[PDB]
């Protein structure tokens, strides 16, 4: 019970001060936004 | 692991003439993905190591 609990704890404290462990979830949003960011700018270029 | 390759827009295409960058720049994003989607493979070939 005091390695268990101690054992989680620490899990706790490093999600709330570092988001970097979260980024490969991150990237899902960032491989959608700049898919739709790019598709977007297509309309602004004259095609020749 | 694969063989990582990368291509340049402008050599390629381009014979390094100043009449073929001008119609280029028209064309915009076409390889900018195509540059960024071989970079992409390129750190995953690193990370399968």
């Amino acid at each position: 019970a005091n390695q268990f609990n101690s054992a989680i704890g620490k899990i706790q404290d490093s999600l709330s001060s570092t988001a970097s462990a979260l980024g490969k979830l991150q990237d899902v949003v960032n491989h959608n936004a700049q898919a739709l960011n790019t598709l977007v700018k297509q309309l602004s270029s004259k095609f020749g | 692991s694969m063989t990582k390759t990368s291509v340049d827009c402008t050599m390629y295409i381009c014979g390094d003439s100043t009449e073929c960058s001008n119609l280029l720049l028209q064309y915009g994003s076409f390889c900018t993905q195509l540059k960024r989607a071989l970079t992409g493979i390129a750190v995953e070939q690193d990370k399968n190591t």
